């Protein structure tokens, strides 16, 4: 069917059709232009017209110009032919190797599985980082999440994440790259290639890349994660595959949704953002998830706008992680990598019958020192600690050292830190902080802990020192 | 001459956009009717105009297009009811979604209906047990009560519920009907997996059977999650209007908010304090004061509800969270500060509390946690004033003495919902005194121990305490007895 | 005149009139319906179409629906047969006890005594509240408020002084409801009966009530407190005798009309509130009054969203009363019930020319002392007790007892405190009072002026408390 560009704004393309009005969610092909222009159709506005949202830059386009209805909504190539390849919102390699020959093609809108889809195991991911491990543990075929503020961490973490865990991991992975940086796609695509998870020779590449990044319209951004979304989907049902989903960054998304939401003439919600929110995040995020089918651990960066976790976006994200990595500046700031708040970051593992209660009883153990250590903070404010008793002394001091063993050099980091990247084994972790709360190690000083894996490298650090 | 299709109980779909049809003829529908639309999605008829009819969708609005032809259905909204749905999961319109079969209904209501008047019922006398000493003891929760969950993300809210449902067993597995208890969850904006965890739970705990279960997660749709506890509501009332006994639970009445915001501001109604509909206050209202207690008159059943509200930074001052805490009969309120510093439930005892005091309460619990509740906030306080052993005299140590061994007692891990006169056991040992020697440490340990003693051994003294449902002088004297000694055993 | 409904959305409807286009205020009848609905007609559109707020449920309404005028606003049936019973926003039995059989009826809607109906007289009505009376008297025929955020104890204070003084009072008393509770009419219908205030078998009610709660729509919300007022209004005028009028909560009469302001199109004011919302008040608020007819003695419980005394509604109710009990959660928050705020509560009364200076200075003293106090807790918190003068730290003493002291059990929580309630006698207030502030208690512990009634309570208590 022909329809004609009626009106055009920003992203957001108005058009007419006279004989077949194409449903909500079909994708549009524009005619007259250099290269592809879907438009991705949104409503019925009546009077025979349709209010679309293009997936590309719209300069060029004119009134009366001619529309195509394509008769689906945007399709993208899904299969193992995907793997090692990068691709765009709407499926078009990106990565000048030429076309993805895939015999199946999957439609980026498809409906969340069914509630007796669901499955209820769980299991732990260890990622040999300290804090993670310890506190707020990750689940395979879980639902982990990486909140943070401008320049905190988040996008480290993700990599070092994809280096203790993605690169010794059987099944496939995706990445999806959504609003964030260009280079950072061609700092990873380059890194993959070197490390041989993308391999240009052989079909043996573990990895299917999508972006949509920064420099895009909102429309692709807007539709980016449905993208990498939906090539995950496939390997999980289509294959029973274990698969590993990393995104970078969700926040986006949303970001991207309220771009056009005004021009798709809504009134404004809270803080400026599209009153369909939730549902939004909804409808994409319960596709991103482990069924009876087959397993999706998923890895998702949250930006944090003007560090704000009460920002509408955030906020309505943690209802849907099974664990949150929270990130703080301050900690950062205090030199402390990876900057995770030990209070604020939970896990529903977090259950003695799950991690053990030897697991469990560090962990609650740890978090209430440092609560404890919180209150006695306003006085050590004006007054330090001359004024505190000898007992609550006890008490900083030993949450100092446990603050400090909660950091740790990342590999990746390695350029930042000057250390050597460090993986300690979750027992190792379980252990090391007993001993600091058992007041194994009150003699030591508390530079020993900083910046280490296990504790035996704490013990020795301070021989160094001294 | 066909005519199927004239505009008084037809119309055809002018524009469809977000959820909102702007449907054509309908000239006989009603507000607030379910209509029907080709693809065999239902919506409902929200605002009736001089020349269109705002519908809501409930469903995927993706099958809608300009021109479709609306069918009235000449109903108000409804939906299934009756003990049917018990052991099941439905959605928010009461179709089943644990794939286990329709369900037998033979029953329905509409999901709007006002509550019961002044007439119709009778003060709340009967204790809803929790299981949790912290709540039964402080903030007591009696039938036909409302009482809000209410704190930050993670601080424990739905636990205070499902250790509720599942502590009905009891009474279910039991003889007395008027002391069962049908349970009704509502997951609203939830996530899919969430739920399941949580049916699978209430499944292990062997709660299902009593059970149903409403759900209209985080993709259902704005009106689904909107309608949800109306819905579920509705299938309470059965109980309740029927001399029996039911409590449900909205968790949480956040996202039914936003849904309900959503689902407002899309059909132009204009924004209004922090984006909500004018109206949100009247949203909550209107539910929660059809839990209720009716009187022998009209069958002596009740409604007791438990709507979950989720504070941002733990300020409780907010205006939702102040919207809802003006309707309910009471507040818990969880605190994450607390919650890390050991105390689970992370009950604030200051900030929560219960409109029906002890009217909710057995005459065992009157009887030791009775002047419980304003001794620990004036502790608190104390507590705070000598964080700089100020000058203090001996009524003040023998404040913070008790508080802290009390504080301690009131601990509770999950899962264990305890038995009213296990509870009263306990608490007795603190309040009159027993522990004020042992270190706070020991308390814990001490109440399993002792809880240990007296279940095996002296189960007389637990039947007739929860017999009597009074602590009677010999009572008060077998107890004394062994508490003190095995204390001293214990403190060998 | 018969119009027809053109739109409904929500709680407002808008009527077309053919011929004849009824006033403002006017209430109209829903035709086909198995309960009687009335809309009262909210402006004038043109077009003889009024736009108009439903005095009920507008699920079923129809386009097309049928609507006569009455030909006139509201009118309930006012009159001494309406003492005992229960009535709606518009005048229906609602305790299913029959018809109402009064000789009169009488327009919810009506203008404000004049000017020159004003009353000046000014008589301490003692309550036996230590707090309020000793702090901020209440004032035979004047305007109370009781502020308070939700679940501080706005209902339970007025429940005491139902208790405390509606109880003796000899004349009529009018409770209504506004968009509170619906478990709250039933325990007070209730009460009123167990009590005989309310008598089902003689005509010796004492206490006509009146009700619309949370389970209500907008619009009746923004009613019911016309209703109860008018009845009110009746036994001050046409029979001229002292009326108590209690208001729960006046609060949701403003939320009421916030409800649907938007619904009829007008821009926002600030908080979210209707910009009419002053003068909506006004009209109201001006009629609650005491005149030479008659004397009315309000007490209204006025809620206070989010805590925050200077929301718009809690705010623009100040200037409309004589006499204010302000509620804070900060104190309820310790215990201290009634949590009044001893340095916010304030009384038209309190004046040595009217009360007197021993009661004045006393009152004046313990709120020195109370400030005196709120200035120091944040320093000593931090920088701690020693270096504060021994001057200094006997009134931080004293203010802590005080604190105490203030506290009262109710009659009316015993449910809550696990106490048995006390009333105490002005004298026995003041005296009370008097001599903590005179140093005659410096060696008593606080606790032992914690809830308790009369001084000597609090002696005893200390003795108790010994061990
Ligand atoms: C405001 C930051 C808070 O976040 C923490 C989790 C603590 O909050 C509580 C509840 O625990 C906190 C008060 O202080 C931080 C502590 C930070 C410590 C920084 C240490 C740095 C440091 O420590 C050393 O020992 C040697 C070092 O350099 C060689 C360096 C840089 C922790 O992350
Ligand atoms: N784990 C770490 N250890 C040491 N330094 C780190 C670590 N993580 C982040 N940094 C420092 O912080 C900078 C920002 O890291 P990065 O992972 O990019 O933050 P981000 O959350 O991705 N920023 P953006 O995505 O722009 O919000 C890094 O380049 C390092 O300088
Ligand atoms: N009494 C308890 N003792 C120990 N752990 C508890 C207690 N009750 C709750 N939990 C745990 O504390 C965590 C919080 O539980 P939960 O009730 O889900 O809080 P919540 O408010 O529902 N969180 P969310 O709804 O995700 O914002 C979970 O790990 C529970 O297992
Ligand atoms: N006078 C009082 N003494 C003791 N506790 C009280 C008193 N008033 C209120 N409380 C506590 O406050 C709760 C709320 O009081 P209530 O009158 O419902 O609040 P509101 O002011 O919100 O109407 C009561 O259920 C009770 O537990
Ligand atoms: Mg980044
Ligand atoms: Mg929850
Ligand atoms: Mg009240």
């Amino acid at each position: 069917t022909t329809g004609r560009i009626v009106a055009v704004i920003g992203a957001v393309v108005d058009v007419q059709f006279d004989e077949g009005l194409p449903p909500i969610l079909n994708a549009l092909e524009v005619q007259g232009r250099e290269t592809r222009l879907v438009l991705e159709v949104a409503q019925h506005l009546g009077e025979s017209t349709v209010r679309t949202i293009a997936m590309d830059g719209t300069e060029g386009l004119v009134r009366g110009q001619k529309v195509l209805d394509s008769g689906a909504p945007i399709r993208i190539p899904v299969g193992p032919e995907t793997l090692g390849r990068i691709m765009n919102v709407i499926g078009e390699p990106i990565d000048e190797r030429g076309p993805i020959k895939t015999k199946q093609f999957a439609a980026i809108h498809a409906e969340a599985p069914e509630f007796v889809e669901m499955s209820v195991e769980q299991e732990i991911l260890v990622t040999g980082i300290k804090v993670v491990d310890l506190l707020a543990p990750y689940a395979k075929g879980g639902k982990i999440g990486l909140f943070g503020g401008a320049g905190v961490g988040k996008t480290v973490l993700i990599m070092e994440l994809i280096n203790n865990v993605a690169k010794a991991h059987g099944g496939y992975s995706v990445f999806a790259g959504v609003g964030e940086r260009t280079r950072e796609g061609n700092d990873l695509y380059h890194e993959m290639i070197e490390s041989g998870v993308i391999n240009l020779k052989d079909a043996t590449s573990k990895v299917a890349l999508v972006y949509g990044q920064m420099n895009e319209p909102p429309g692709a951004r807007a539709r980016v994660a449905l993208t990498g979304l939906t090539v995950a989907e496939y390997f999980r049902d289509q294959e029973g595959q274990d698969v590993l989903l990393f995104i970078d960054n969700i926040f986006r998304f949303t970001q991207a949704g309220s771009e056009v939401s005004a021009l798709l003439g809504r009134i404004p919600s809270a803080v400026g953002y599209q009153p369909t929110l939730a549902t939004d995040m909804g409808t994409m995020q319960e596709r991103i998830t482990t069924t009876k089918k087959g397993s999706i651990t998923s890895v998702q960066a949250i930006y944090v706008p003007a560090d704000d976790l009460t920002d509408p976006a955030p906020a309505t994200t943690f209802a849907h992680l099974d664990a949150t990595t929270v990130l703080s500046r301050a900690i950062a700031e205090l030199g402390i990598y990876p900057a995770v708040d030990p209070l604020d970051s939970t896990s529903r593992i977090m259950d003695p019958n799950i991690v053990g209660s030897e697991h469990y009883d560090v962990a609650r153990g740890v978090q209430k020192i440092l609560q404890d250590y919180k209150s006695l903070q306003d006085i050590i404010a004006i007054l330090g600690m001359d004024e505190l008793s000898e007992e609550d002394k006890l008490t900083v001091s030993r949450a100092r050292k446990i603050q400090r063993f909660l950091s740790q050099p990342f590999q990746v980091a390695e350029v930042f830190t000057g250390h050597l990247g460090k993986l300690v084994p979750l027992k190792e972790t379980i252990k090391g902080f007993q001993q600091i709360l058992a007041g194994e190690y009150d003699h030591l000083p508390e530079q020993a802990f900083y910046m280490v894996g296990p504790i035996e490298e704490a013990v020795a650090k301070a021989d160094k020192l001294a | 001459a066909d005519t199927s299709v004239d505009l008084e109980e037809t119309g055809r779909v002018l524009s469809i956009g977000d959820g909102i049809a702007r449907v054509h003829g309908l000239r006989n529908v009603q507000a607030e009717e379910m209509v029907e639309f080709s693809s065999g999605l239902k919506g409902m008829s929200l605002n009736l105009e001089p020349d269109n009819v705002g519908v809501v969708v409930f469903g995927n609005d993706k099958l809608i297009k300009e021109g479709d032809i609306v069918k009235r259905t000449g109903a108000i909204v409804d939906v299934p009811v009756g003990e049917e749905l018990l052991g099941r999961v439905v959605d928010a319109l009461g179709n089943a979604i644990d794939g286990k079969g329709p369900i037998g209904s033979k029953a329905r209501r509409r999901v709007g209906l006002k509550a019961p008047g002044i007439i119709p019922r009778i003060s709340v006398r009967e204790p809803m047990q929790t299981g949790i000493k912290a709540v039964d003891s402080l903030v007591p929760i009696g039938r036909g009560q409302r009482e809000l969950i209410i704190g930050d993300r993670q601080t424990g809210k739905t636990s205070i519920a499902i250790d509720t449902i599942i502590n009905q067993k009891r009474f279910n597995d039991g003889t007395d009907e008027k002391k069962k208890l049908y349970c009704i969850y509502v997951a609203i904006g939830q996530k899919r997996s969430t739920v399941a965890q949580l049916v699978k739970r209430l499944t292990d705990a062997d709660a299902m059977k009593y059970t149903i279960v409403v759900s209209a997660t985080a993709s259902d749709a704005a009106p689904l999650q909107y309608l949800a506890p109306y819905s579920g509501c509705s299938m309470g009332e059965y109980f309740r209007d029927n001399g029996k006994h039911a409590l449900i639970i909205y968790d949480d009445l956040s996202k039914q908010a936003v849904a309900y915001r959503q689902m407002s501001l899309l059909l132009r109604r204009p924004p209004g304090r922090e984006a909500y509909p004018g109206d949100v206050f009247y949203l909550h209202s209107r539910l929660l004061e059809r839990a209720a207690k009716m009187n022998d008159a009209f069958g002596g059943g009740s409604l007791t509800a438990l709507p979950v509200i989720e504070t941002q930074a733990g300020d409780v001052s907010a205006y939702i969270p102040t919207n809802v805490i003006s309707i309910t009969d009471g507040q818990i309120f969880l605190e994450t500060e607390l919650f890390y510093k050991g105390i689970r439930p992370a009950i604030n005892v200051g900030l929560s509390v219960s409109r029906v005091g002890s009217a909710a309460q057995t005459r065992a619990m009157k009887q030791v946690a009775g002047t419980m509740k304003l001794e620990l906030a004036q502790y608190r306080e104390v507590a705070a004033f000598a964080q700089f052993g100020s000058d203090l005299d001996a009524a003040t140590q023998q404040l913070l003495s008790r508080g802290v061994r009390l504080t301690e007692l009131l601990k509770q891990g999950q899962y264990s919902p305890m038995a009213i006169e296990e509870q009263v056991a306990v608490i007795y040992a603190g309040v009159r005194g027993y522990l004020d020697k042992l270190e706070p440490s020991k308390i814990t340990k001490f109440e399993n121990a002792f809880l240990s003693h007296v279940i095996s051994q002296h189960q007389a003294l637990l039947g007739k305490i929860r017999t009597d449902g009074k602590i009677s002088e010999e009572s008060d004297a077998k107890l004394k007895e062994i508490v003190t000694n095995f204390l001293a055993g214990f403190e060998a």
